[PDB]
């Protein structure tokens, strides 16, 4: 039932841990019972996932008990509900990947509009709260105006995803 | 290049491949007699040619390390040549030079008397105001023959040309002098002699105009 | 009450390994903690020595007889002997090696078939001969590729017998053997030890084809001989704790060993994907898999 | 098979020099064909050889003047040289090249090499770089004198450069015992050589002797009769 956010190209470390404090079998997979990794013995082994080439662990940890799974450049396709089988125990996660870009011309001159977007995963239902350099706000379920663009808007904006009573935050500087 | 060996007739020659080998080799010998074409006499390492004896023989590439070489058991007289060891092993890359090559020379033959041959100023020669004369040197060892002319019990003082002797398909050396003189000069005697000497033993002979 | 999965002569097996390995074949460098470790390490050749199990007296093993026992099942003829029988223990990745032949029918085993993350033991008809060797000395002379050489034929059939067993436990679905999705280096690659050296090999060869049934099946004809390529390392991935460890080269010339393979470790993917087809991987590592490989049919008891 | 070369023996200092060989027996698009020299003073060198799929391969150090080629109709090889110069001076030798392979270990691996023999050579042709005026032999007989029951016969071939000038005897007739000479070089630089034959004296006036002399530099042919 942990809910796990993430950005786009972000790194998530979903935590996993035994009652031992030493090192034995544990595998990592996804929704769908694909294998996402795990250990044999001392070895780490990848299963045949999407998270494959990114996916990876802490295996200095392994030794108490310790097996985290870590993706790094997350993408919001690998939002999903992980699971941890160690030790007949069947730890849950979901991870929430979110992405919220400009794609601005880097010269909005003035008058012009943002322009700024929120990439979601399914099943998501995120809130978006901007609040601007000197104070303005603007709400988004999905997408993000700014009705009139002034100079005083410019500057480093400060964004709150909000999703599942948690919360995550973009920062993007604008013209 | 030209590294020389000298061996005893009938003995044993051993001549190694100026180059080691790094690594699995095809190493290829080649005998050569200037003026003629190279034969081939060893291919893969040890294998033979048809038309090439036993006596010739290479060194197989079965362990690591053992060292390339030919080897003429009982060399006979017609052994004299360059002899040339190309070298191919799998670390180096393709082989491009043949290499040094090894002159053989065969110590020491038998003793041969030179075998001599003169000869008048022909007609058709004679015609045409020239008048050489050719004394013909033959089959002799050491190639070592002095010649001078005769003329007539006097040393001729002109026109005389040897040449250094050269061996030949019988294995045993040919010269060549040729005295050249004017028709009148050759009838104003009335003998002409050339003497070859050959290890102190001297042989002569003698034409007069007709 | 049997119970391959979970017995304890299988730990202590592993145990004795573990401690043959020292003194046997000493690491110059284990690297931990990082604890850094050191220790001298005299160039050996090594060749494992069959080890015995032994029951202390007041306690037993009982020797299921079953000749096509599962391992986890009651077992209905059963025997009481001192010590297992001598069990040569090679430590290897991804085939099983000189391990004792399974009587009669080719066995398959999992602690749970439906599980995909459970390994699934293969247990073997007859055995299948490959021959391994590391040629040039080490580069003086030749530079040659060190190499492992099966039967393509006997491969086949042996393919076609683990064919027959797993269709029966996956309903009939076409199975598909394929490499090793991801992982570390000696378990991507069949990795084992000949006269001291630690060879990598490419088993991808091994595990290319398709079968519908145990005949019509794709991608299983080629040359008569399977060359396997292998690289050799020194510095490697530890199996009997996590960390790298530096190993001594051995005394020199050509390393020549010929294994039975008397076993597979497989791994299918599964999960919800379906197509109707089952993918198969090898894996291994875990070396307790290797010794419950020989150690299915003996269990200690109290008496 | 059997190879015959030919070329200029002269060639002129800033030109391009050119020989070739024609084989006899098989097909010239059968073979490996290879080119091979000996400059005076100098080893034998390597040219360059081209194979039976005409594909070509030059020794590195001829900078690339070198040109081997296959004509299959007149069923001869050739070979050009660029730019020569006084050290392109040597005898050319076309031989058969034949690529063997020397399996060390496991072929898939590609753990072999493969090397090259020349069983089959040409006589070989001499050619001279050179800006001199090239020139043919005039032969004059060298009549029998009259130990028993032989004597002996030849030709004189004066003035002809350059080497080499060849003699027979009867056309091809007369193999034993004919002793052709080394030549002789003049203080006017031209060579002048002679070649005689032992035969019996009771063959003298019935048997009639002719020599031939082939001189291909020049390209002068001659026969001449030796008569007491
Ligand atoms: C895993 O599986 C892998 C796949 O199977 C496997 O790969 C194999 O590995 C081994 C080594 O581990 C490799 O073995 C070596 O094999 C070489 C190749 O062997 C074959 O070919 C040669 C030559 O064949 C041509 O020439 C002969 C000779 O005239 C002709 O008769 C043939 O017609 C043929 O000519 C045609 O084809 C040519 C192309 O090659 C063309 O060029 C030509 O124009 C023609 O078309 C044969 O001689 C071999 O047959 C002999 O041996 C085979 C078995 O190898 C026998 O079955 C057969 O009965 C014969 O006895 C064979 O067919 C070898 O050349 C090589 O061994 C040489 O080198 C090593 C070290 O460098 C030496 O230790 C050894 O002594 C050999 O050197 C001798 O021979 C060479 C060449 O003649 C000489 O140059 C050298 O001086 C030396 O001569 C001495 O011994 C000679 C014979 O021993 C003797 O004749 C001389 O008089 C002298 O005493 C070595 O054996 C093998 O290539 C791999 N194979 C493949 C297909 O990949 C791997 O090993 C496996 N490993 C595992 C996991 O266990
Ligand atoms: C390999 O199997 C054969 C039976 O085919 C057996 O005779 C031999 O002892 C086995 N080798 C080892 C090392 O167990
Ligand atoms: C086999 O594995 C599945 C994995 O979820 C599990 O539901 C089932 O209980 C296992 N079978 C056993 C433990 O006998
Ligand atoms: C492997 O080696 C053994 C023993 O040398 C041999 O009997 C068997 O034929 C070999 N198998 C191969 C080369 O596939
Ligand atoms: C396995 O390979 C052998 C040898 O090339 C071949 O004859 C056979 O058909 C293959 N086995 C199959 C397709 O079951
Ligand atoms: C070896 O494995 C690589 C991937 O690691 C694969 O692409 C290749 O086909 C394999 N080669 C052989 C000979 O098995
Ligand atoms: C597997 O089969 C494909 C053809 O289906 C082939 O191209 C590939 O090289 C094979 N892999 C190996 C390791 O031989
Ligand atoms: C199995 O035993 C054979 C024969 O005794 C030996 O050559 C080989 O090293 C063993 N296999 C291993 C250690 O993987
Ligand atoms: C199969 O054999 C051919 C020659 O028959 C060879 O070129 C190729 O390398 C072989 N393939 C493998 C994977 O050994
Ligand atoms: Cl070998």
């Amino acid at each position: 039932k942990k809910v796990v956010l993430g950005k786009k190209g972000d790194t998530v470390e979903l935590t996993c841990t035994a009652s031992q404090k030493k090192s034995i079998q544990f595998h990592w997979k996804n929704s769908n019972q694909i294998k996402i990794l795990g250990n044999q013995g001392s070895f780490l082994t990848k299963g045949p996932s999407k998270l494959n080439d990114r996916a990876d662990s802490r295996r200095s940890l392994w030794d108490q008990g310790n097996f985290p799974l870590i993706i790094k450049n997350l993408k919001i396709e690998d939002s999903d509900t992980y699971i941890c089988e160690v030790e007949d125990q069947k730890e849950e996660v979901q991870l929430l990947v979110f992405g919220l870009t400009a794609n601005s011309d880097t010269h909005l001159l003035q008058g012009q509009s943002l322009t700024l977007t929120l990439e979601s995963p399914p099943g998501s239902s995120p809130s978006v709260q901007c609040r601007s350099p000197r104070g303005k706000n603007i709400q988004g379920g999905k997408t993000l105006s700014v009705s009139q663009l002034e100079l005083q808007d410019s500057g480093t904006w400060t964004c709150t995803v909000l999703q599942n009573q948690k919360k995550v935050e973009f920062k993007i500087d604008i013209v | 290049y030209v590294s020389p060996l000298s061996v005893a007739l009938g003995e044993t020659a051993r001549i190694s491949c100026g180059r080691q080998a790094l690594g699995s080799r095809a190493v290829q010998w080649y005998q050569h007699k200037p003026g003629q074409a190279p034969i081939l006499l060893i291919y893969n390492n040890q294998d033979r040619p048809s038309g090439i004896p036993e006596r010739f023989s290479g060194t197989p590439d079965i362990n690591f390390g053992t060292t390339a070489t030919l080897t003429i058991s009982g060399v006979e007289v017609g052994d004299e040549a360059d002899y040339y060891c190309h070298m191919w092993d799998s670390r180096s890359g393709f082989s491009w030079s043949f290499g040094g090559a090894t002159r053989l020379t065969v110590l020491s033959q038998p003793k041969a008397a030179p075998s001599v041959t003169l000869f008048p100023p022909s007609s058709e020669e004679l015609q045409a105001n020239k008048a050489t004369l050719v004394c013909l040197i033959s089959d002799f060892y050491p190639g070592a023959v002095t010649v001078a002319w005769k003329a007539d019990s006097s040393p001729v003082k002109a026109g005389v040309e040897t040449t250094t002797p050269s061996k030949q398909s019988n294995n045993k050396y040919a010269a060549s002098s040729y005295l050249s003189l004017t028709p009148e000069q050759w009838k104003s005697h009335k003998s002409y002699s050339c003497q070859v000497t050959h290890e102190g033993s001297t042989v002569e002979k003698t034409v007069a105009p007709t | 009450d049997f119970n391959m999965w979970k017995n304890n002569m299988v730990e202590q097996m592993q145990e004795d390994v573990i401690n043959l390995w020292d003194q046997s074949l000493k690491p110059c460098v284990k690297l931990t903690g990082g604890s850094v470790i050191t220790q001298a390490c005299p160039k050996v050749s090594f060749e494992p020595i069959p080890i015995h199990y032994c029951a202390p007296a007041g306690f037993a093993i009982l020797k299921c007889n079953n000749k096509t026992f599962n391992g986890k099942g009651q077992c209905k003829n059963v025997s009481t002997v001192q010590c297992t029988h001598g069990i040569r223990p090679v430590v290897s990745t991804q085939l099983l090696l000189n391990g004792s032949l399974a009587e009669e029918k080719v066995v398959i085993r999992s602690d749970n078939f439906t599980d995909n993350a459970k390994t699934i033991i293969v247990q073997l008809n007859e055995s299948v001969k490959i021959n391994c060797t590391r040629p040039s000395n080490n580069i003086i002379g030749d530079i040659r590729q060190a190499h492992c050489n099966i039967s393509r034929a006997q491969w086949n059939n042996t393919l076609k017998q683990i064919v027959e067993k797993l269709r029966e436990q996956f309903n009939n679905k076409t199975i598909v053997f394929t490499h090793s999705s991801g992982g570390d280096p000696e378990i991507v690659m069949h990795s084992f030890n000949c006269g001291g050296e630690f060879f990598y090999c490419n088993s991808t060869q091994l595990f290319n084809s398709t079968w519908n049934d145990t005949e019509k099946s794709s991608g299983t004809e080629g040359n008569d001989t399977i060359i396997l390529p292998c690289r050799i390392k020194q510095i490697i991935n530890m199996w009997q704790e996590v960390g790298k460890a530096m190993y001594a080269p051995p005394i020199k010339g050509q390393i020549r060993c010929s294994s039975n393979i008397t076993g597979l470790l497989l791994t299918r993917d599964g999960g919800k994907n379906e197509s109707e087809i089952e993918i198969f991987r090898p894996g291994g590592g875990d070396m307790r898999d290797n010794w419950r490989s020989e150690l299915y049919k003996y269990k200690v008891v109290k008496i | 098979v059997q190879l015959q070369e030919s070329g200029p023996g002269l060639v002129r200092p800033s030109e391009t020099l050119s020989v070739t060989c024609i084989v006899s027996g098989g097909s010239i698009s059968n073979y490996y064909w290879t080119w091979i020299r000996q400059s005076p003073g100098k080893g034998l060198e390597w040219i360059g050889y081209i194979s039976d799929r005409e594909t070509t391969t030059y020794n590195p150090s001829l900078n690339s003047r070198a040109v081997i080629s296959r004509d299959t109709s007149k069923n001869q090889l050739s070979l050009q040289l660029r730019s020569v110069t006084t050290a392109d001076t040597a005898i050319y030798f076309c031989a058969t090249a034949r690529r063997g392979q020397r399996i060390y270990g496991v072929v898939s691996f590609g753990e072999f090499f493969y090397y090259y023999y020349m069983d089959v050579w040409g006589k070989g042709t001499a050619v001279t770089v050179s800006s001199a005026s090239t020139k043919g032999p005039s032969v004059f007989p060298l009549a029998p004198s009259s130990s028993g029951g032989t004597a002996a016969l030849g030709c004189l071939v004066k003035d002809y450069f350059p080497e080499p000038v060849t003699v027979s005897w009867n056309s091809g007739a007369l193999t034993s015992g004919v002793h052709t000479f080394p030549a002789v070089l003049q203080s006017s630089g031209l060579y002048s050589l002679s070649s005689v034959v032992t035969v019996p004296s009771s063959s003298l006036g019935t048997q009639t002797y002719i020599c031939n002399v082939n001189h291909k530099p020049s390209n002068t042919k001659v026969d001449k009769k030796v008569e007491p």
